[PDB]
């Protein structure tokens, strides 16, 4: 028994039956009105799903989703225009009726959405899951139109609305013309999907879809969903303990709610990837927005205690007794310049051959600084460091040539508060690199004396810089035939006078001039 | 007495070493605009303008930048910026519409502060240098021109900060910091270094700032007041006089203090002592002795207040901090509509009006509930 | 999107806490009450020096707290006008093993002359076991007999509200059961974040209103003399429900909700309409998380507003545009008022007369502290001056 509406789908009817007929059977209701006992009801229900599949292809979704080339691209295309009647109310209901009559044609599905902030964050990724295993299909949103009552569908404001949407793809391009699809021509054999959101309450109708690959879609939907509820944790432990509820609102209180779960995945890219977290932020979409400042807390601790560790390993290492020259720049960097000396290069005469007595005039200097219990800070395997632990705290020096001048600088790293201070300026106090700078002038011009300079104009110099003589310094100068030339020409001598202090004396034309660190009558009685 | 939290700020990437000196904030473009002046020991001084986080230019020294300023040194009337080296060099700068300067010269070395002021009161001003080793040096601009030398002093404690301020008979004095809370006079650009001291230990280290505001419009030529600082934590504020010092006020507080600056929060024409110590810890003293405490979380290089340009071009009170992370944060809306702590009560207590208008009421401001019941029915039930 | 104006407000005083706090930090007490996670509470006060004013934040020691024990919340309120007394419940956990055990600490000194004493009620406790979770201690006043009954409400790890009412023969507080006197706080999914019971004044009847973790936000109409629910209403939003409160903005009742993804929103008459008129304040979810909010008059106008509180450190203030000043294609409307701006995230407020000139503060409790806001006292003095000098001239022309 048929109905006679469908007088002239004979063809029609006979390409959705051998096609629903190969389910079991192997090689509204008015216009759809060996175990025999059963062959009969299994052989009905059959020529049944088939003239209602029939139905749907043929007089249900045929139509149009939504200058004259223009106006006929956006009406079918559905950008503009507005869901023709048959998307609106029948079409839902109609492929959803294909399930209590048995139809392998038609699917299902549901999800939960604790909260409805996902659903933008949700078409997005099925967007992109239905384009990677079809990209025949357009996601097109054909939201209702607020206060409409029914087709109004206009291609989240007012929060506590009930949000419905018609998210839909169809093969466009595919049109005149209806192992992708499961069937064919036995017809219409168009196929269409069809998500229904209604609230928080997914629906998936995916219709003519292959059997194994749409299975696989819809529960790649739900495991979709499920690492979706899966980043509420933001909610679990973010959200609630944003106002300070630590212990109410705990970690895994869905197969990625195991008590191993990786925070870092879940709170990125929102999907299924293919410290303790209950006190992150204590007494420091809107998931990628409230997560990821969560993300930049919990680094710029991270790194803070990366810097930590490595400022005390240091001061533990060296208050017993290579660093790298970036720890040396950490170092620097986290201290404090506190005092600094510097003194003339008397012998070069452009400040009025030479490196070499600035590079000796460096090594006398670290000697002495190691005599007042200074060490040396060797240079890390890829300007002298010299460093003086202390449990106040450290003490760093730096010696280095500018032009022609002699800089030393004193840093300071704090780790009883003057006991460090104390310490650090009573080692300024010790600098002394002005007597220093007198005497080893001094020693130096005794190395001409015992054997192109002209020992006069630097004599001269010498005595007009510094007429008075610091009080540290130990070598004396005065001024006013067993003699020595000295190519005009000076008379040099040396006696080693010890009433002990080494002594010469040098004439030039009657000018003469007698040469004779620590923390003269012998300069005058030398006639 | 209280305390605040300033919130608005900006943060000027910064990266280089500096001494507590080599900061300053002043009009080198000659627009009644400042802008900020940094010199850092890597060999470069950078210029912050508005309140982007780049710098607006930079300047290309030789060495060691020790200290820098702003102010007519060549005696042109317009303002330039003064560099001084370590080693005694001496840059000019001029900013009014890379960046070699336009002016070079050696002085003594081991320079360690800065002073750009009319010293003697002849008209034109002149700049004095302090140094390590306890010298103080005074130069001045000649038209040829060139810096020439004048009267160099000798002291025994360490000097750390030089100013100009109004003397006994009205005229400028030159005075420098000297450790043990103590400072020494100069004596004139034409017995030779006057010594005062205001017990602790006698190596302590002390900051001195003088030529405070007492009222508006007073700026053109005006002072009296100083303040000291030392490390162990006290602050004194003291007023020059005729004879000696008198003793406005002092404070004890327990921190290291290592700045001193003065500033005008409030806008009414005074200027209130901002001084700030290694651990963050700024306090802001009037002079009534009403402290208002900010507490940067952070630990400080250096700091400065003053006027600065940040929004809209218009000159505001700011505070700038200099941190460890390479980071200078300046806080701009550091107006204060009050320093004490008051109410609608006492406020409105202090009109004379309100006695008369309350007593045509016929309600006698004898009872404060009745006071505040009307109040409460005048600002919330108006009708 | 834009401020309509400056915000009058100045800081007065700021304290800093060692360590952070929780939205049911805040509490009453003219003194207020800020507890910190470890078990510090501290008193907020201010006190008269001649000519000014000088906060104070002392700290408090309550009894049976040990060293390890978190707390959790805290809540207080004044017994019921027949009777005399402040009562302060502290909810906390001992972490004895991997789940602590929750606890309910009532503190109220019955001993005559020192009801209202905060020291002698710090050591007065009265521990209590819970075998819940409590969320969030609040407090209701009920019409029995012919007098009133303040008790005490606590949401639970188990969706459920529990009652604790004191005993008056034996001085003592104990849970008896919810449904008995709130009909209407029955059946619940999620837990109660926040809770607002609001009475009619003069009228046995009253709108309660909560909002749980769920979005579920659940308003009633209910008659306490016989104790039924008159009407009842119910929407289902986003995000956790911050906050509730129900408002005049003047029957035309109104709520606003909270929430914590959603701009908030105003729903208008309720009794006539239910919850289907919903005006949303413009640009309120810029700032992260509305954690805070208050309704109360800023402008001294006489006619409220919304103050709403976010962790992007924001106070923005809203105002009525109601149709008494008539634009019918804009009028009753909300628009921003002003806006101002913190250092640390704002977990709570409350508007309150610290100071005692019947000026109203804003203390605001943030993560690193607590600040006092006061009104700009300049603006503040002239306008009192003007309105006054209004009133007197009216006065004279009228009363002659």
């Amino acid at each position: 028994a048929l109905p006679t509406s469908c007088r002239p789908w004979l063809p029609a009817l006979a390409w959705y039956l051998r096609q629903n007929l190969l389910i079991f059977l192997h090689s509204f209701e008015q216009l759809t009105q060996i175990s025999i006992v059963q062959l009969e009801e299994k052989l009905r229900g059959a020529a049944r799903q088939a003239l209602a599949d029939a139905i749907i292809e043929l007089q249900l979704l045929p139509a149009s989703l939504c200058r004259q080339k223009r106006r006929t691209t956006q009406l079918e295309e559905g950008e503009v225009g507005t869901l023709h009647p048959v998307f609106a109310r029948v079409a839902q209901r109609w492929m959803e009726f294909m399930v209590q009559i048995g139809c392998a044609s038609v699917s299902r599905s549901s999800a939960h959405m604790v909260s409805r902030f996902l659903l933008p964050s949700i078409l997005s990724e099925f967007t992109a899951l239905v384009t990677s295993m079809a990209g025949d299909t357009s996601v097109r949103i054909f939201e209702q139109h607020l206060g409409s009552e029914p087709e109004i569908f206009g291609p989240s404001p007012r929060p506590a609305a009930e949000r419905h949407l018609l998210l839909l793809g169809r093969n466009f391009l595919q049109w005149r013309r209806p192992a992708m699809q499961r069937f064919e021509p036995g017809a219409p054999r168009q196929r269409l999907l069809l998500l229904e959101v209604v609230d928080k309450k997914l629906q998936l109708l995916t219709y003519n879809w292959a059997p194994d690959l749409g299975a696989a879609l819809g529960r790649a939907l739900v495991r979709l969903v499920q690492w979706q509820n899966a980043r509420a944790h933001l909610i679990f432990c973010l959200l609630s303990q944003k106002l300070g509820l630590f212990h109410h609102y705990g970690q895994l209180d869905n197969p990625f709610l195991l008590p191993t779960m990786e925070v870092e995945t879940l709170i990125r890219s929102a999907s299924p990837p293919l410290f303790p977290f209950d006190e992150a932020l204590r007494d420091i979409d809107p998931v990628t927005y409230h997560g990821q400042q969560f993300l930049e807390i919990k680094m710029a601790e991270r790194r803070e205690l990366e810097r930590q560790m490595k400022m005390e390993n240091l001061f533990v290492t060296w208050q017993q007794r290579p660093i790298s020259a970036g720890e040396l720049e950490t170092l620097k960097q986290s201290s404090r310049l506190v005092h600094y000396c510097a003194t003339a290069m008397l012998f070069d005469p452009a400040a009025w051959w030479l490196k070499e007595l600035s590079l000796a005039f460096l090594q006398q200097y670290v000697q002495y600084l190691q005599s007042i219990g200074f060490v040396l800070v060797p240079l890390r395997p890829p300007t002298y460091h010299l460093q003086r632990a202390l449990p106040g705290g450290i003490i760093l020096m730096e010696l280095a040539f500018q032009g022609c001048y002699f800089c030393v600088k004193q840093f300071a790293l704090e780790c009883l508060s003057m006991l460090f201070t104390e310490e650090c300026d009573k080692v300024r106090d010790l600098m002394h690199v002005h007597s220093f700078s007198y005497d080893f002038h001094l020693r130096l011009v005794h190395q001409h004396v015992l054997g192109g300079y002209h020992l006069t104009t630097f004599l001269r110099h010498f005595l007009a810089h510094h007429p008075d003589g610091p009080h540290f310094g130990r070598n004396h100068i005065y001024q006013g035939y067993h003699m020595k030339p000295l190519r005009e020409y000076a008379l040099v001598s040396a006696w080693h006078s010890s009433g002990d202090f080494d002594v010469s004396l040098l004439v030039c034309h009657l000018q003469f001039f007698v040469v004779l660190p620590r923390l003269f009558p012998p300069l005058a009685a030398e006639v | 007495m209280r305390s605040v939290s300033y919130v608005q700020r900006v943060a000027l990437e910064f990266s280089g070493s500096l001494f507590p000196h080599a900061i300053c904030l002043g009009d080198v473009d000659n627009d009644t605009l400042n802008e900020l002046v940094v010199g850092d020991t890597s060999g470069k001084v950078s210029v912050y303008k508005n309140d982007d986080s780049r710098p607006w230019l930079t300047c290309s020294c030789q060495g060691m930048l020790t200290c820098v300023g702003v102010g007519d040194v060549c005696n042109k009337g317009k303002n330039l910026l003064v560099a001084v080296s370590a080693e005694g060099w001496f840059h000019l700068f001029d900013l009014t519409p890379e960046q070699r300067p336009v002016f070079k010269q050696h002085i003594p070395a081991n320079t360690k502060v800065m002073l750009i002021s009319d010293i003697d009161g002849d008209g034109c001003r002149e700049l004095v240098v302090g140094y390590t080793d306890r010298v103080v040096r005074a130069f001045r601009w000649e038209e040829l021109g060139q810096l020439v030398s004048l009267k160099k002093w000798m002291l025994e404690g360490q000097v750390d900060s030089l100013s100009v301020t109004l003397g006994p008979l009205g005229l400028p004095e030159l005075m420098v910091s000297q450790p043990g809370c103590a400072y020494a006079i100069l004596l004139c650009t034409w017995r030779d270094v006057v010594l005062h001291q205001t017990i602790h230990n006698k190596n302590v280290s002390t900051h001195l700032i003088g030529n405070i505001k007492q009222g508006h419009g007073t700026e053109s030529s005006g002072s009296g007041l100083f303040a000291l600082c030392t490390l162990d934590g006290t602050l004194k504020l003291m007023e020059e006089m005729e004879e000696a010092d008198k003793l406005l006020w002092s404070v004890q507080v327990d921190h290291q203090l290592f700045a001193l600056e003065k500033l005008d929060v409030t806008g009414n024409g005074h200027e209130e002592v901002v001084a700030c110590a290694w651990d963050g810890q700024t306090y802001i003293i009037d002079h009534n002795r009403t402290v208002v405490r900010f507490q940067v979380d952070e630990n400080i290089r250096a700091f400065c207040a003053g006027l600065y340009a940040c929004k809209e071009g218009r000159n505001s009170p700011c505070l700038v901090y200099v941190t460890f992370n390479q980071k200078i944060y300046v806080y701009w809306e550091v107006q204060l509509e009050r320093m004490e702590s008051t109410n609608l009560v006492k406020l409105l207590e202090t009109k004379p009006e309100y006695h008369s208008l309350l007593q045509e009421l016929g309600v006698d401001p004898d009872d404060l509930p009745v006071t505040r019941a009307l109040l409460h029915q005048t600002l919330y039930h108006p009708d | 999107a834009v401020a309509a104006g400056p915000c009058p407000l100045r800081e007065d005083s700021f304290t800093r806490f060692s360590s952070q706090s929780n939205v049911y930090g805040l509490a009453g007490g003219g003194e207020l009450l800020a507890a910190t996670l470890k078990g510090k509470v501290l008193g907020f006060r201010y006190q008269d020096l001649r000519q000014k004013i000088r906060p104070v934040a002392k700290e408090l020691q309550f009894n049976y707290i040990p060293v390890d024990a978190e707390i959790v919340s805290i809540d207080t309120f004044n017994k019921s006008p027949p009777k005399r007394g402040l009562v302060v419940g502290i909810t906390f956990i001992k972490d004895s093993g991997d789940k602590g055990s929750p606890f309910l600490n009532i503190y109220c000194d019955y001993e005559p002359g020192s009801e209202y004493n905060l020291d002698s009620i710090a050591q007065s406790c009265l521990n209590l076991e819970l075998q819940f979770t409590p969320f969030q201690l609040c407090h209701a006043e009920v019409q029995v007999g012919d007098q009133l009954e303040t008790v005490f409400l606590l949401s639970g790890n188990d969706p459920a509200i529990h009652l604790y009412k004191e005993n008056e023969g034996l001085h003592q507080f104990e849970e008896q059961p919810v449904e008995n006197l709130f009909p209407e706080l029955t059946n619940l999914t999620s837990s109660v974040l926040w809770l607002d019971v609001h009475n009619f004044p003069g009228t046995s009847r009253r709108l309660s209103a909560l909002g749980c973790q769920s979005g579920y936000v659940r308003v009633a109409h209910v008659d306490q003399r016989s104790r039924e629910v008159l009407q009842m209403w119910s929407v289902l939003q986003d995000g956790p429900i911050s906050r509730v409160i129900v408002f005049s903005l003047s029957d035309e009742y109104s709520v606003l909700v909270a929430s914590m993804l959603e701009p908030a929103v105003v729903y208008r008459d309720l009794l006539n309409r239910g919850l289907e008129d919903q005006l949303l304040l413009p640009g309120s979810d810029q700032f992260d998380s509305v954690l805070c909010s208050l309704v109360t008059d800023v402008d001294l106008d006489g006619r409220p507003e919304v103050l709403v509180a976010t962790y992007g450190q924001e106070l923005l203030c809203y105002k009525y545009r109601g149709p008494e000043s008539g634009l019918p294609e804009a009028q009753h409307g909300f628009h921003l008022l002003w806006q101002r701006s913190f250092s640390s995230p704002l977990l709570a407020m409350a508007h309150v007369d610290l100071t005692g000139d019947g000026l109203q503060e804003l203390a605001v409790v943030s993560l690193k502290g607590v600040h006092i806001l006061q009104h700009s006292l300049i603006q503040a003095s002239e306008l009192v001056l003007t309105r006054l000098r209004h009133q007197v001239e009216q006065r004279r022309r009228r009363l002659q």
